């Protein structure tokens, strides 16, 4: 976005043929991350299971055991994702301040 | 949004008060209770009834009906009897005829649809019929203006068959039905039901020929009582079935044939062939297949797309493959506006495609964001939006299948989603649109007497073959139509379109041999000239069958020609010559160095000619057949087999009808040997010939 | 008198539709190629159960692609007449050939006839 | 260099000969009007302000309509046909000073039970159940017909419109109409009743408005004394109740309660 | 789902015709005119897709001639 015009045109085809290549090796790099949204998925339904039966069979160590199962992995995805997205904000900031 | 139903309380309630009635009145006048009944049901099924509409309870109803069957009826007056048998005709008719194009059915549903023939509203109707059926088997007596009842006693049907506008709605609502093959693999449907009434009507009927007159008047008549060059009465499987168990009597066959009803069958097939085009695949299809329930998804090769800007990218509907059964979330979410009520997903495909059904799956997970409703809309060039119906209820629905009764070609879909009744939110897995191609492997799936006009010539094989005493006097009836065999052979020589082909063979054999000009058409029209006779094609009226080459040949031409050789009757010597005159015809052709087959006979047809001549001369004759074999027919004959590779098979089915030839006649055979060169250099062809040509004793 | 040779026909059919296809990505005589529309939909209008729905597409496409191809293009008026006109139109409207949903030569035989008259009366225009 | 006839004067000769075909049973209505629509547009949408290519005489149409007075019932993409072909019929121009198509239609006694037929009747019901609705797409064809014929009429006579909308109103609102049954597509009657409040009524006749008036406030004083016992909503739908003073077939009452306020 | 008030508790009288319920996650009848009821019959429709049926709970508001639960809060 802040660095099309200033130079030439050679690091012009150069940034471009950059932009590409980096675009693939991207989405290449980020292939990783679309399981890593299924496997919370399931660790999200198995703790639920687990805090369910432990309720259902009495055992309180159990049913502590896995509430705090379900709600320490909720916050530890939610806080690396809660990074990401306060990068995300900031660059939707930037763009705003940018733009006006 | 209250059920257009009325629950169990208030229909038992009102159900006991009719039986009530019915218990007072029994033991005074249940004649005044009948006419109650009967008149409640004729207004309610007039033009601006409840039932012709819809608009009450349907188990109210159907309850009402249900009681209706079980009463007598004893003396009920007459007039009201017709009005109702009249009123309750009119609207099966229209039911059946107006039946919606959009078939959508739960997964639990396992009826049988109305149509359908030989297996809630269609229950009301099935009940009607069944009501008519008691109503017609009413016997009236004395001044028959009532049905009385505690010389020969009188039926209702009487009165109802003589009544050609019943009659007339009934014979196209039953031509509307459709069972043909899994038929047989009682009474089930509302075609089941008009199949029952016109039994009923049959056995009660005074006379055959007040039976037969109103069938004879609808096979006269085309779509809606017209008259035309090419319209043709609309034929199917179940009325195809009455008419054959109608005429399944001696009786009953002599009464049609004074009517004229073979002629107006023999008329019929004739312009209903040349009316149609054949539909099933042929050699386009085989060049296109080369140069590279069944049906085929086409969801995911095309691309989707909404009309509300801020609508998720809905791509993921497409793949075949649905996602996790309690996922938390679904596949594809809309967010509903306040406003907003309807939101679209407009499908587009590469191309045009015959589209049957459409599926789509909401989140089972989260019932409450199903759809309420769904409305399709197809457009063929992929621009112009057309609904198909109403919108389908879709609110409950764990899977919703859309079935289309008549495959739209479709380019493009829009399915417009009515908002949740609860829910603010649309959950989605899946979408498919599954139809056939033009061409190709997803073109190929996995009845044919309306499609095709098969249907008459089963008509007049029945005739023809249900009782051989009656063979004659049909068969001299049928054989003066004009393009009759042209007409048959036509439909023989085409890929099986409902009825098999030795049954065919069978009416072509009976309809040439009752007579010697006869005989030699059919011969003609099988070996030399298979167009239409009089057939100019600046009328666009008149028969063609240009469709097909002259001198095609397969096993059911092979065996009809081997019947009108083989058979001893008076004229037989005709077709002898006629079949001689054809080869010689077709060796004098042959040298060349005009009409197609004697371009080519097939050699199927020589060897054909070749066994009639060695079974004639085998046999007793009454004619003088070795008379028949001039000599000068030899000559043609050795020379077509001398100037001919030795390889090809034609050359070997002129070498067996001259090893038929010697068989008639040895010295033939002496005369052969003495132009070969024998009494030298002797290639293949003299190898071959004196090879196949001598196998008979006096050869040998 | 004369006799069609349907099966040479159906292969010069397709070769002709593959190759016009192909060009559309030198002209046609448009006073030669007049006889050659005419007798392709007098072609059209004398199919019956002897003939399949196959051979009407590849017909009905060749018929459009030829219409559209010369330069002056053919006018639909100077390829049939009134009763031809009727005839055809009473194939895809005409009760006499349709019934209920039974189609004439089929849903492909239908859209294929409208697609021809279509792109016909495109070219005029 | 040559030239060559256009194929309009004996392809609507060829049209015109079909259209008048159509009340002895020959031909297929649907069939019939989906190759008109096809053919009348090719010069790629169903915009409304399209001239069609080909044109009708003024007998085809009275027998199209006559044909569509008594057809028997009528499928949705029937009506969805018919309202596309009348939208452009209306732009279309008589040739055999002549008076306007639009004023035809709207002067043709057979146009009011056709409209009647398609807002109280619907599609024949079978087993299957289906909303006692016509979809957004009828509905749009509906507004655009309505919305052709009152700007065709406007520049001549909407008096003419005005009151046959008003005559339109109290077919349906009387005695066993749809309106009092509750039996027809009910928004594409609130969407008529939406149209009809931003009309004139300037020069309408009297006795109308008295019908009118009569019919919509006997309906009304029907629907607010029987109203039904039991109520059920769900949690989303928060809607006052109809006999709720001083806060979806209450809009279709209000609207037509509005009409009564404007005439 | 129908519902059917008795007075008395022994002689059933539907309320009106069956509600229509389908694709509702709370069924919430609420009468215009309030009843006296000893006794009340609900009639559950079969489920359009599911051959089995499944509830929660049910609950009978109301109010009583005197006493406690007998004047709104």
């Amino acid at each position: 976005t802040s660095l099309l015009g200033k130079m030439n045109s050679e690091e012009e085809d150069e940034v471009w043929q950059v932009i590409i290549g980096a675009r693939a090796e991207m989405t290449s790099k980020h292939q990783e991350y679309l399981k890593l949204e299924t496997t919370w998925m399931t660790a999200v339904g198995l703790s639920e299971m687990a805090a369910e039966a432990a309720y259902q069979t009495g055992a309180d160590q159990a049913s502590i055991t896995a509430r705090n199962h379900i709600q320490l992995v909720k916050l530890q995805v939610e806080e690396v994702h809660q990074l990401s997205r306060k990068a995300e904000t900031k660059l939707a900031e930037a763009q705003i301040e940018e733009l006006r | 949004q209250h059920s257009p139903q009325v629950g169990p309380t208030a229909t038992q309630a009102m159900q006991e008060f009719l039986t009530r009635l019915q218990v007072h009145l029994s033991s005074t006048c249940p004649q005044i209770f009948s006419e109650f009944l009967l008149k409640l049901i004729h207004i309610l099924s007039t033009e601006r009834g409840a039932f012709q509409t819809g608009q009450g309870p349907l188990d109210a109803q159907v309850k009402l009906l249900e009681f209706t069957l079980e009463q007598n009826f004893e003396v009920v007056s007459v007039s009201t009897i017709s009005a109702v048998i009249e009123s309750v005709t009119f609207l099966v008719h229209h039911y059946i005829t107006c039946s919606d194009k959009v078939m959508s059915r739960s997964g639990s549903d396992s009826s049988v649809g109305a149509r359908a023939c030989f297996g809630t509203r269609d229950q009301l109707m099935f009940d009607l019929l069944k009501l008519v059926n008691i109503l017609v088997q009413l016997p009236l007596s004395g001044n028959r203006e009532y049905s009385a009842r505690v010389g020969s006693p009188a039926y209702v049907a009487d009165l109802v068959l003589a009544n050609q506008q019943i009659m007339s709605q009934i014979l196209s609502a039953l031509g509307l039905c459709n069972s043909s093959a899994m038929a047989m693999i009682d009474a089930i449907s509302v075609g089941d039901g008009l199949f029952t009434i016109l039994t009923t009507l049959s056995k009660k009927a005074s006379t055959v020929h007040m039976m037969l007159q109103p069938i004879l008047t609808y096979m006269a008549c085309g779509y809606m009582g017209r008259q035309g060059s090419l319209a043709t009465c609309q034929l199917s499987e179940p009325l195809l079935w009455f008419i054959l168990r109608v005429l399944d009597t001696s009786d009953a066959l002599k009464a049609f044939h004074d009517m004229g009803g073979v002629q107006l069958i023999c008329n019929n097939m004739v312009t209903s062939t040349r009316a149609i085009v054949n539909t099933a695949r042929s050699m386009v299809s085989t060049i296109m297949k080369f140069l590279d329930e069944g049906i085929h998804n086409f969801a995911p090769l095309g691309t989707i797309t909404s009309s509300s800007p801020t609508a998720q990218p809905a791509e993921v509907l497409l793949q075949a493959t649905p996602p996790h059964r309690r996922a938390r979330s679904a596949a594809w979410s809309y967010i509903f506006l306040p406003e907003e009520a309807w939101c679209d997903l407009t499908i587009h495909l590469p191309a045009a495609v015959l589209l049957k059904e459409i599926h789509i799956q909401p989140h089972l997970a989260s019932l409450a964001t199903c759809p309420s409703s769904v409305s399709v809309e197809v457009s063929a060039d992929g621009v112009n939006m057309l609904p198909l119906s109403t919108p389908v209820v879709t609110s409950g629905l764990t899977y919703i299948k859309i079935q289309l009764v008549k495959a739209e070609v479709a380019s493009a879909v829009c399915l417009r989603l009515h908002r949740p009744r609860d829910a603010s939110t649309l959950g989605l897995s899946q979408i498919k649109l599954l139809g056939l191609t033009a061409f190709g492997t997803t073109s190929s799936a996995t009845d044919q007497v309306s499609k095709t006009s098969i249907g008459w010539l089963r008509l007049l094989h029945h005739c023809l073959t249900h009782i051989s005493d009656l063979e004659g006097m049909m068969a001299s009836a049928a054989a003066p139509t004009a393009n009759l065999l042209q007409t048959c052979a036509a439909l023989l020589m085409s890929p099986y379109c409902g009825m098999h082909s030795p049954n065919i063979e069978v009416v072509l054999v009976k309809i040439g041999l009752q007579s010697t000009r006869i005989g030699l058409k059919l011969i003609d029209i099988l070996l030399r000239n298979c167009a239409a006779s009089g057939s100019d094609p600046t009328d666009l009226n008149s028969p063609l069958l240009f469709g097909r080459l002259n001198g095609l040949s397969s096993d059911s031409t092979i065996d009809i020609l081997y019947q009108l050789g083989t058979t001893q009757d008076p004229g037989t010597k005709d077709r002898i010559q006629a079949l001689l005159k054809w080869v010689s015809d077709s060796a004098r052709v042959a040298a060349m160095k005009v009409e197609y087959g004697l371009l080519m006979p097939s050699p199927s047809h020589l060897h054909c000619v070749a066994a009639i001549l060695w079974h004639s001369y085998e046999l007793l004759v009454e004619y003088d057949l070795p008379a028949l074999l001039d000599q000068e027919l030899f000559e043609l004959l050795f020379n077509w087999s001398m100037s001919l590779p030795c390889n090809m098979v034609l050359k070997k089915a002129v070498d067996s009808l001259l090893c038929s030839m010697c068989h008639v006649h040895p010295n033939y055979f002496s005369l052969l040997m003495g132009w070969m060169g024998i009494t030298l250099a002797l290639t293949e062809s003299h190898l071959a010939t004196l090879a196949s040509s001598s196998q008979s004793p006096e050869a040998i | 008198e004369g006799v069609l040779d349907i099966p040479m026909i159906s292969w010069v059919v397709m070769l002709v539709s593959r190759l016009l296809d192909y060009v559309a990505t030198f002209t046609l005589a448009h006073e030669r190629c007049i006889s050659v529309v005419q007798k392709l939909v007098l072609f059209l209008l004398s199919m019956d159960f002897t003939c399949h729905a196959d051979l009407l597409l590849f017909v009905c496409k060749v018929l459009a692609r030829i219409a559209n191809a010369t330069r002056p293009t053919i006018h639909l008026c100077e390829i049939v007449n009134e009763p031809q006109l009727e005839r055809l139109l009473l194939l895809l409207v005409g009760t006499d050939f349709n019934r209920g949903d039974i189609s004439w030569g089929g849903a492909w035989a239908q859209y294929s006839l409208t697609c021809m008259l279509q792109d016909i009366l495109a070219g005029e225009l | 260099l040559i030239i060559q006839l256009s194929s309009v004067p004996m392809l609507n000769v060829c049209f015109n000969k079909l259209f008048s075909m159509l009340q002895v049973h020959h031909v297929q209505l649907e069939s019939l009007l989906q190759l008109w629509l096809t053919l009348s547009l090719n010069s790629f949408l169903y915009n409304a302000n399209r001239i069609p290519v080909i044109s009708l005489n003024q007998a085809s149409i009275t027998s199209f309509l006559t044909v569509l007075a008594w057809y028997p019932n009528t499928l949705l993409r029937t009506w969805c046909l018919v309202l596309h072909s009348l939208t452009l019929m209306t732009n279309m121009q008589l040739n055999s000073t002549q008076e306007s198509t639009a004023h035809l239609l709207v002067s043709d006694p057979n146009l009011i039970h056709v409209l009647v037929k398609f807002l109280s009747g619907t599609s024949p019901h079978g087993t299957n159940q289906h909303s006692p609705q016509v979809g957004p797409t009828a509905t749009q064809a509906m507004q655009e017909f309505l919305t052709r014929l009152q700007v065709h009429l406007s520049s001549t006579c909407p008096q003419i419109f005005s009151e046959f909308l008003l005559k339109l109103i109290h077919i349906l609102s009387t005695e066993r109409g749809a309106f009092q049954t509750g039996q027809g597509p009910l928004d594409a009657q609130v969407k008529l009743l939406e149209f009809t409040l931003e009309q004139n009524f300037e020069v309408v006749s009297v006795s109308t408005i008295s019908a009118v008036i009569e019919s919509v406030t006997f309906l009304v004083h029907h629907y607010i004394t029987c109203s039904d016992k039991v109520m059920s909503r769900s949690g989303s739908d928060s809607s006052v109740g109809a006999r709720a003073c001083f806060g979806t077939r209450d809009q279709l009452m209000f609207d037509l309660l509005k009409l009564v306020n404007i005439l």
